[PDB]
């Protein structure tokens, strides 16, 4: 089963070069039946194809970005990469890699997508505060405050608790820093026995925090 | 370049209805058309390739048709998990272009929100700011109003709201409102109230607490 894992920094300064790599597992990138492409999606906007590459090295680019784009392939390391030069804020987007079949408009499978923020601003890690449950069912959560840039990842009990979880879209504050909350509804009878831990991950700052939520 | 005009931009349909999305190419592209489904925070998923070929694993209620310039994606019996944004893609002449996308919303019965209020944590009051959070859980439709009262005085300009996308199982929404105050001002007052008005409530629901207790 073919899997695509993409990697690269989510923060690039203006005029600098965006760089991303897609690693192929469960199959060979040296297949004569597939091309390997990059698609991007600005926040709140649609999908734009950047370019595709064959394992021999032949490339097809979106002509609206051809002067600024390079796509390479490394068959020995089963990877293909993307370089976008002189990036501007207009290049802030989620970048996806995908396996392509030509002519039939086939992109399958996809990478999970990497958000790249084009900004000269400095990275800032978040502070995490508990939304303590106060009261059949109770609500509790975490406040992830003051970080830059997006995104943060929030799970509960290292992923073991998913039902009832609502992680809200991040909110931009007047200072220019982001803030979000994640909440979950649980039975009140589980509050003094079951443990509820929110796991906040912010890869731009390499900060991972576990805040245990207890009734105040 | 070849342009894909996708329509409509957004639609609202009930479970069991037939959803029809159309995509028009600026010139003929034979059947070099694909249909993609994108759920919140996830990569687009291939549904149909070559205009009308169903991808393995995709439920049979999805179907595509058309050749030349007019293409149609049809969901015969809409399901709650089908909430997504759908995209057409053409790759004629090896130059790829996407349609603008169609946001498909699920229409369901009115559900009143459950309201919770959270006081500021103790370790945040050590930093000098206080954040009061109000949670509106699992409601439909999306329209809701939240008002903050500090000692029964209305607040403005010191709060922000966030709304989840439609839940893939119950088709409801959730909203969180965060009122941020300075620590110095959080301690001047006692009563902190969150007041919500929604179509599913016979009258506004207010959750509140008193600093301490």
């Amino acid at each position: 089963q073919l899997q695509l894992q993409e990697s690269g920094p989510g923060l690039v300064k203006p005029s600098e070069t965006l760089s991303l790599t897609c690693t192929v597992s469960g199959g060979s990138i040296s297949s004569s039946s597939y091309y390997w492409g990059w698609i991007r999606q600005p926040p709140g906007k649609g999908l734009e194809w950047i370019g595709s590459i064959y394992y021999s090295g032949s490339t097809y680019y979106n002509p609206s970005l051809k002067s600024r784009v390079t796509i390479s392939v490394d068959t020995s390391k089963n990877q293909f990469s993307l370089k976008l030069s002189s990036v501007t804020a207009a290049d802030t987007a989620v970048y996806y890699c995908a396996r392509e079949i030509t002519m039939i408009a086939w992109f399958d499978p996809w990478g999970q997508g990497t958000l790249v923020t084009v900004s000269s601003a400095s990275t800032k890690g978040p502070s995490v505060f508990p939304l303590a449950p106060s009261s059949g069912t109770a609500a509790l959560g975490c406040l992830v405050k003051d970080y830059f840039p997006e995104p943060v990842t929030v799970s509960w009990n290292s992923g073991a608790l998913t039902s009832g979880v609502h992680t809200f879209p991040a909110v931009l504050q007047s200072s220019g820093l982001y803030s979000l909350s994640s909440v979950v509804t649980v039975p009140s009878s589980s509050l003094g026995t079951q443990t509820y831990i929110c796991n906040v991950n912010h890869k731009p700052s390499n900060t991972k925090v576990d805040k245990k939520v207890e009734p105040k | 370049d070849i342009q894909m005009t996708q329509s409509p931009s957004s639609l609202s349909a009930s479970v069991g209805d037939r959803v029809t999305i159309t995509c028009r190419a600026s010139q003929g592209i034979r059947n070099d058309l694909g249909w993609y489904q994108q759920k919140p925070g996830k990569a687009p998923k291939l549904l149909i390739y070559a205009a009308s070929s169903l991808q393995s694993g995709v439920p049979s209620r999805f179907s595509g048709s058309g050749s030349g310039t007019d293409f149609t994606l049809t969901i015969s019996s809409l399901q709650p998990e089908d909430f997504a944004t759908y995209y057409c893609l053409q790759d004629y002449n090896y130059l790829l272009t996407f349609g603008g996308g169609t946001k498909v919303e699920i229409k369901r019965t009115v559900a009143a929100p459950s309201v919770f209020i959270f006081p500021p944590s103790d370790e945040q009051l050590k930093s000098g700011t206080a954040s009061v959070v109000c949670l509106l859980n699992n409601f439909y439709p999306r329209e809701a109003k939240v008002q903050w009262k500090v000692d029964n005085a209305l607040q403005s300009g010191n709060s922000q709201e966030s709304v989840t996308e439609q839940d893939s199982k119950d088709s409801t929404y959730s909203l969180s409102s965060t009122l941020t105050l300075s620590k110095a001002d959080y301690e001047k007052h006692k009563v902190y109230a969150c007041e919500v008005t929604h179509q599913g409530l016979s009258s506004p629901v207010t959750k509140s607490f008193n600093r301490g207790e």
